[PDB]
């Protein structure tokens, strides 16, 4: 309830700037690379949503099991990242 | 009550949006051996609304944009959403007390690239549209890295309640445990605001030929972002001590390092060069994602092996 | 694809515009055509109108950044087909206000080379020591720019008591003015990322492409008009020559800041060297008679009156003369008919060749690295276009 | 209405004045102290007239140095594309009335056959002071206008 | 004589290297560069607080012409075309012929100050200091037909500004 | 520190009350003393401060009214007289 | 001088402190001079819920002490 409306007064105050301000399919030859930089971002962003539990994970008593499972997910973060390396996925020439 | 609670959020960012151009005009002229605005108003305190009223009355540029719909929804999002990262900001206490705030702010953070790709879009321009694939690449980018580290530094904080931060830091700002984080942190911050010397959308436009009022809500937006990222920037890493009898007494000492952050995005710019397009995207992928996921290792490993993990409440 | 690199920067800059027809594969640059001549004002063609006095201001107008370096070029060619020399005190004076200009130039160089790509911080510095330098101009001229002071003969007046002093309390100061620009830039990572191997250029290449000066000197070519072909009194200073090893944009912005702390070296022997004397020389058919002789004496009214409506007349003949202008080689063929205004006057612009090999100089790199490398060889499109 | 129209005027000539966004041409010699307006000494800056702007964001165009034939289209597009109020400031000789090149094959006897000038600075180059008063003189200029009395007595 | 500018080879010594690596990590380099910036803001500026404030001038300053007279208040122009003859922008239009008690004195002395490059070679070729460029700068219009001077301009140009031109003059003429 | 704030309180004094210290803090945006030099027959002041730097240690506070003008808040350089012009510019050392 | 960039700083300066003064005020003129309750998760609120019942006016910052023992 306070929220919504705390979120409509900053859109409706924005709309209202706005009028105020206004009034009173082919390819696009951009390259291959930017695209996998979108794409590169998102399967990160995935693996980044599988990271935020961490900070109410590490009150479980299974420390072993969680902090073993949190280091394998990140390093295969680091093993995502080091294979587009040396793929030249992450050069621009 | 809470109507009220709003309009003294926004109104006092839009002023303090105001008076950061005349800040930045005039920190930037000393550093350069120079005053800055001193003519309009005393040491220049009427040049902010010399500009915006000179900038609402000036004749649109009449572009003719491909999608009427779409040219109008990208300054509404951009200002709309500047807006709302400020409802859970605890100074010291916030509008709006959410339990998951970290997540709000990342979460809206992550709805701020549809701007520019919007206005990409309604440029109607091959131009225009390559440049905001550029600025969208150079954003999420630097999104990868300001996640992680946010999650690295919420793993001594024990939640994703943002006063949790100002309880974390009662002893000790996070800077001292985290560094290393902090130095990235702030690096990234300029690279996600397209500030100096990673501002390529403002120079790769000044190259390309080809390539007011809407241009005054935008700027707004982008300038209400740096004042917010700096006050995120202390709340997460200089922790402010709170006293519930004398809160003004927090929210004091919390302005000044904020502004003393805010200065600082003027001071860099001030001082180098700009990065080149792809060196700005090796520094993040080659560079500081490397680290940071190292570090994430080390932040979740750390408590764990010293005994200092924090409580969930 | 292909792209047009946009007139001129949006902050103020002053060096002309350039239309830069790209072709880019990716990030890559693929081929650079410059497009010039949007400064072309047919200056070689109106000289053929004028004496050769009423001439020489056109000169101050080409590279409008080194002004009295580009009289001097002009004055020396006169002065060789006139067969006369200036007198001692003007070529002291001609090679002290050779190296302020230099001083000039360079600090023009250097930090709008920063400042396009992005470091603006130092052009605001630097541009108060050449206010202060501006003031040497209009105090031996009356104009901070384009004084037309250096004429053939020497100069056209001597130099206002304490001017020296002046210029010595300027040069005491500006070591440390460049010390403070290198603290900004030269270990600056960013800004060696931005000029570290951009616009490679090998010894050979550049000899063939016609290149002078930091072009030359940048690639490890041990040559300076002012050492191997002195003029004026270069032969009696000291200095030494700052000589690049890698040949690319960081090499030649170091070798200009050198260039610039050898410029103060050199200014300091100027002002202990000068010597008494006239400053034009005493020859009232081609240097006008001082103003109180020319209402006293017959002859030197007759000549003041001659030289200012017929001019002097050159011997016919033909010369290439050059000098180690702040940006490069920089010549007149200078052709003469026998009459009192030039037949011909070709001007050798060093920027000329410069930017013909921007094309070479920019291939493989990014659309960004063509900011750096014009800004490299420091392009005024006034004596480009002439 | 007839206090109040004098009155707004007063509040928009105010804030257009103290707010100049300039676009320079910086053609040749004349932007160099162009160049020296901006520096410390004189920090056009402070007077509200900022340092960068773009074509699109100008609201005066400095035409600093010689307009040639060839480079004369540009100018005027550039001209054209300037949002409203805008103004046109002819810096020296040779865009005042062509100078020293005046007789040329090549270059437009003053860019005021090209676009509108509302300000000529004599000088070749005007020091950056003299440009100075030109622009001050603009702002005068400015102030002195009535947009709405006029409107308002339609 | 010369000298190189970039002939170093670095230091390969594990101090050496562990002294590269800390500038990299830590950003020495850029932090040494933030400190100039910071002496700069509390250093003084160099802005002079014009119109109040002037940028100071010499005597030989070359600003805008005027036409001078004689103690008497007779002109000191003769009507004798050095000037209009060296001018190298053809700015200078004369005409001349006898005046009325026979003295010979110009008709038209017209200055294009929109041709004029404010050389000063017309005062240089002046034989009596008839035509001068004095110190005013200060004098933009606001229509080009306003910078075509005439003879009356040029006369009231000297008579409004004599009392500076003749001290300026003053001061330098031992030098010319 | 102390004794710059003494030093600021000093200019509100030595410009006869805060009336004329924000006149000229609004008229010339400086609010520096100096020895008045002299004063021309139109009521333009003429100030000196050998302390400070070239190109400050001299200035005019223009006149409010010059031949039947307004110049409280119009002023340009144009208006100082030859006599002083040349002074201002320091073309001279003799007011 | 660079004391006069303050001016321009200490403005921004107090826009930046009125949103947080101002919601401190509010919380404690809307809680009877008290910090706003804090419920993030479901005990806190069934305290909360359990307040506004005991108060006796639906106003769960009306505390009720040992008087009505
Ligand atoms: C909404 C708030 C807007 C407040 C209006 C701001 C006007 C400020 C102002 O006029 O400054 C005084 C100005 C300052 O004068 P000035 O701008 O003309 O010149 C000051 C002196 N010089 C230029 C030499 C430094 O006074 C005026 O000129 C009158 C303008 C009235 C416009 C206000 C309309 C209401
Ligand atoms: C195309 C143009 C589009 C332009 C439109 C505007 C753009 C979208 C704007 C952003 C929308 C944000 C909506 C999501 C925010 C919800 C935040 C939240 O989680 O709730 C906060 C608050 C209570 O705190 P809470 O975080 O829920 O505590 C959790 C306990 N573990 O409150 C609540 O939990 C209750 C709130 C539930 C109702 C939210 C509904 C959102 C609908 C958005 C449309
Ligand atoms: C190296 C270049 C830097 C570039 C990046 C810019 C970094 C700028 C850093 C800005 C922050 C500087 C610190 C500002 C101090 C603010 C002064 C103040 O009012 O607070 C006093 C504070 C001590 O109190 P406190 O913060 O509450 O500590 C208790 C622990 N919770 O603090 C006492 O001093
Ligand atoms: C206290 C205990 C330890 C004490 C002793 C110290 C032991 C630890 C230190 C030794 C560990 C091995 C270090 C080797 C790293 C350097 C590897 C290398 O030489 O390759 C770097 C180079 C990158 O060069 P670049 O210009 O950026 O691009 C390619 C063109 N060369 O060429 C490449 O292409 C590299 C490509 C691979 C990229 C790897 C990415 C790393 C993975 C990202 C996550 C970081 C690690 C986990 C988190
Ligand atoms: C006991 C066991 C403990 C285990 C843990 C121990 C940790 C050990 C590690 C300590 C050192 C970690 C350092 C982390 C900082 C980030 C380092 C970094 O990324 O810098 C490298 C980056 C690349 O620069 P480059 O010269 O190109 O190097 C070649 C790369 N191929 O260079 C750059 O980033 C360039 C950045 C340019 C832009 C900077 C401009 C601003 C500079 C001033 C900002 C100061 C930061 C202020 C912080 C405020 C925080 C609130
Ligand atoms: C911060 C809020 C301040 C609100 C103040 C409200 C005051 C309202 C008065 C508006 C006066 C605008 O004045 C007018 O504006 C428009 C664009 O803005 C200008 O531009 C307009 O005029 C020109 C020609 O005159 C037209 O060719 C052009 O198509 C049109 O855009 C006018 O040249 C200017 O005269
Ligand atoms: N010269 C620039 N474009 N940069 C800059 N400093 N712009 C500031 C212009 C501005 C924009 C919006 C508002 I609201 C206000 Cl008060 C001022
Ligand atoms: S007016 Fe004079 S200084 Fe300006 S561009 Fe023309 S010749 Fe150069
Ligand atoms: S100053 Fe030079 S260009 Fe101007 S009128 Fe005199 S001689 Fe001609
Ligand atoms: S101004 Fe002097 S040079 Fe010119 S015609 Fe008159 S007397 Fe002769």
């Amino acid at each position: 309830m306070n929220l919504m409306l705390a979120l409509l007064t900053n859109f409706t105050l924005a709309t209202l700037l706005v009028i105020i301000a206004f009034w009173l399919s082919a390819r696009l030859p951009f390259s291959m690379k930017f695209f996998l930089v979108a794409i590169t971002f998102l399967l990160f962003d995935l693996e980044i949503a599988l990271l935020l539990p961490l900070p109410w994970a590490s009150q479980t008593a299974n420390l072993n099991t969680m902090l073993t499972m949190a280091l394998f997910l990140i390093i295969l973060l680091a093993v995502s990242l080091a294979y587009e390396w040396t793929q030249k996925g992450l050069e621009w020439t | 009550m809470f109507m009220i609670n709003i309009l003294m959020l926004i109104i006092p960012i839009l002023l303090a949006v105001a008076f950061l151009t005349l800040v930045e005009r005039k920190v930037l002229g000393y550093m350069q051996l120079r005053k800055g605005p001193n003519v309009v108003g005393p040491y220049g305190l009427l040049q902010p609304i010399a500009d915006a009223i000179k900038l609402f009355i000036k004749e649109p540029l009449r572009p003719a944009t491909s999608s009427a719909s779409m040219f109008i929804l990208a300054p509404i999002m951009a200002l709309g959403l500047a807006l709302t990262m400020w409802i859970p900001l605890p100074m010291p206490y916030p509008l709006i007390n959410m339990n998951l705030g970290v997540l709000f702010m990342l979460a809206m953070s992550s709805l701020a690239v549809y701007s520019i790709l919007w206005s990409g879009w309604a440029s109607n321009s091959k131009y225009a549209l390559i440049g905001a694939l550029r600025a969208v690449a150079q954003t999420i980018s630097y999104e990868v890295t300001l996640a992680i580290i946010l999650l690295s530094v919420l793993l001594m904080s024990g939640s994703f309640t943002l006063s949790t931060l100002i309880t974390t830091q009662e002893q000790m700002w996070l800077i001292l445990p985290a560094w290393p984080l902090a130095m990235m942190w702030f690096i990234s911050t300029l690279a996600e605001t397209n500030r100096a010397p990673f501002d390529l959308t403002e120079g790769e436009s000044e190259l390309v030929s080809g390539f007011a009022g809407p241009f005054a809500l935008f700027f707004m937006a982008e300038y209400a972002n740096i004042i917010m990222m700096n006050i995120f920037t202390a709340i997460l890493f200089l922790g402010t001590s709170h006293n519930p009898h004398m809160p003004e007494l927090y929210t004091i000492n919390f302005t000044i390092k904020s502004l003393l952050l805010t200065m600082s995005f003027l001071w860099i710019r001030a001082s180098y060069p700009r990065f080149r397009y792809d060196q700005l995207m090796h520094l993040l992928w080659k560079n500081f994602l490397p680290l940071t996921l190292a570090l994430c290792m080390w932040h979740v490993s750390l408590p764990i092996l010293t005994s200092g993990i924090p409580p969930q409440t | 694809s292909n792209l047009t690199l946009n007139f001129g920067p949006q902050h103020p800059a002053a060096h002309g515009v350039l239309r830069l027809v790209m072709e880019l594969s990716g990030e890559m640059v693929r081929k650079c055509d410059p497009h010039i001549g949007l400064l072309h004002r047919g200056t070689e063609k109106l000289i053929e109108y004028k004496t050769y006095l009423q001439a020489l201001p056109y000169f101050d107008r080409l590279d409008y950044v080194s002004m009295m370096c580009n009289e001097q070029a002009y004055s020396l060619a006169v002065e060789k087909l006139l067969n006369i020399r200036p007198p001692p005190r003007a070529q002291w004076i001609r090679v002290l206000f050779g190296e302020i200009t230099r001083l000039l130039n360079h600090i023009m160089a250097v930090t709008t080379h920063a400042l396009d790509i992005g470091a603006m911080t130092p052009f605001f510095w630097m541009f108060e020591e050449r206010e202060k330098m501006f003031e040497f101009y209009e105090r031996v001229s009356g104009a901070r720019m384009h004084a037309a002071y250096v004429r053939p003969g020497g100069v056209h007046q001597d130099l206002p008591l304490g001017l020296m002093d002046d210029i010595y309390e300027f040069s005491k100061n500006f070591s440390l003015r460049i010390d403070e620009l290198e603290e900004m830039l030269t270990n600056n990572r960013i800004w060696r990322n931005r000029t570290v191997d951009i616009g490679i250029v090998t010894a050979e290449d550049a000899l063939n492409y016609g290149f002078s000066g930091v072009m030359l000197r940048g690639s490890g070519i041990q040559w300076d008009l002012r050492k191997t072909q002195p003029y004026d009194v270069y032969d009696q200073v000291e200095f030494d020559v700052p000589i690049g090893s890698r040949g690319d944009c960081y090499d030649r912005y170091l070798c200009r800041v050198e260039e610039m702390r050898q410029s103060i070296r050199i200014i300091s022997q100027c002002l202990n060297k000068m010597p008494p004397g006239e400053i034009k020389v005493d020859d009232a058919k081609v240097s006008p008679p001082k103003r109180a002789e020319m209402k006293t004496s017959m002859e030197s009214l007759i000549h003041h009156f001659k030289l200012y409506t017929e001019g002097y007349q050159v011997p016919p003949g033909a010369t290439y003369t050059a000098i180690e202008a702040p940006k490069g080689e920089f010549g007149v063929y200078l052709v003469s008919d026998g009459s009192s205004r030039p037949y011909r006057c070709k001007i050798k612009a060093p920027g000329f060749a410069h930017l013909a090999g921007l094309d070479k100089m920019s291939k493989g790199h990014m659309l960004a690295d063509v900011v750096a490398i014009i800004g490299t060889q420091d392009i005024v499109f006034g004596e480009v276009d002439r | 209405g007839e206090y109040v129209v004098a009155k707004l005027d007063d509040l928009i000539n105010w804030a257009r004045r103290s707010s100049l966004w300039p676009m320079t041409f910086g053609l040749a010699c004349c932007a160099v102290e162009m160049m020296h307006m901006a520096a410390p000494r004189y920090d056009m800056d402070r007077f509200g007239v900022v340092f960068r702007a773009s074509p699109r964001q100008s609201d005066v165009m400095i035409v600093a140095g010689t307009l040639t034939n060839k480079m004369a289209p540009a100018l005027r597009k550039v001209y054209d594309q300037m949002p409203e109020p805008r103004y046109v400031v002819s810096m020296g000789s040779c865009a005042n009335g062509g100078g020293y090149y005046h007789y040329s094959y090549s270059v437009v006897r003053g860019c005021d056959r090209i676009v509108p000038v509302d300000i000529y600075v004599p000088g070749c180059p005007p020091t950056a002071e003299a440009l100075l008063y030109g622009i001050l003189q603009l702002q005068k200029k400015i102030k002195r206008e009535k947009r709405l009395r006029i409107w308002y007595r339609r | 004589t010369y000298k190189y500018v970039n002939l170093r080879e670095p230091s390969m010594d594990m101090k050496s290297v562990t002294d590269r690596a800390a500038q990299t990590l830590l950003w020495t380099e850029l932090i040494r560069g933030l400190g100039m910036t910071l002496s700069y803001l509390f250093r003084e500026p160099a802005t002079i607080n014009y119109p109040f404030e002037k940028g100071p001038l010499s005597p030989r300053f070359r600003g805008e012409h005027a036409l001078r007279r004689y103690p008497s208040g007779e002109e000191r122009c003769i009507a004798c075309k050095l000037c209009e003859a060296v001018c190298p922008a053809q700015a200078i239009t004369i005409e001349a012929e006898p005046r009325a008690d026979g003295s010979r004195r110009t008709t038209r002395y017209d200055i294009d100050m929109t041709k004029c490059i404010y050389c000063g070679f017309c005062q240089e070729a002046c034989p009596v200091d008839a035509i001068v460029e004095g110190p005013n700068f200060e004098f933009s219009t606001e229509t080009h037909e306003e910078l075509l001077y005439n003879k009356e301009k040029l006369l009231n140009n000297g008579d409004k500004w004599e009392a500076e031109i003749a001290a300026n003059i003053q001061a330098d003429y031992l030098y010319r | 520190l102390l004794q710059v704030l003494k030093r600021g309180l000093q200019q509100v004094s030595g410009h006869g009350g805060l009336r004329g210290y924000l006149r000229v803090l609004f008229r010339a945006n400086d609010v520096r003393v100096g020895t008045l030099v002299g004063e021309d027959k139109y009521g333009n002041k003429y100030y000196e401060d050998n302390k400070q730097f070239f190109g400050r240690h001299r200035w005019v506070i223009y006149t409010t009214e010059m031949n039947g003008k307004n110049t409280f808040w119009d002023v340009d350089g144009s208006m100082v007289p030859p006599e002083w012009h040349r002074w201002l510019h320091c073309m001279t050392d003799d007011p | 001088m660079w004391f006069e960039v303050l001016p321009g700083i200490a403005v921004m300066g107090v826009c930046l402190f009125i949103p947080g003064m101002a919601t401190a005020r509010i919380h404690r003129f809307s809680n009877g001079g008290k910090e706003k309750r804090v419920a993030h998760y479901p005990y806190q609120w069934y305290l909360m819920e359990r307040d506004r019942r005991v108060s006796g006016v639906n106003r769960s910052y009306v505390s009720k002490g040992l008087e009505n023992i």
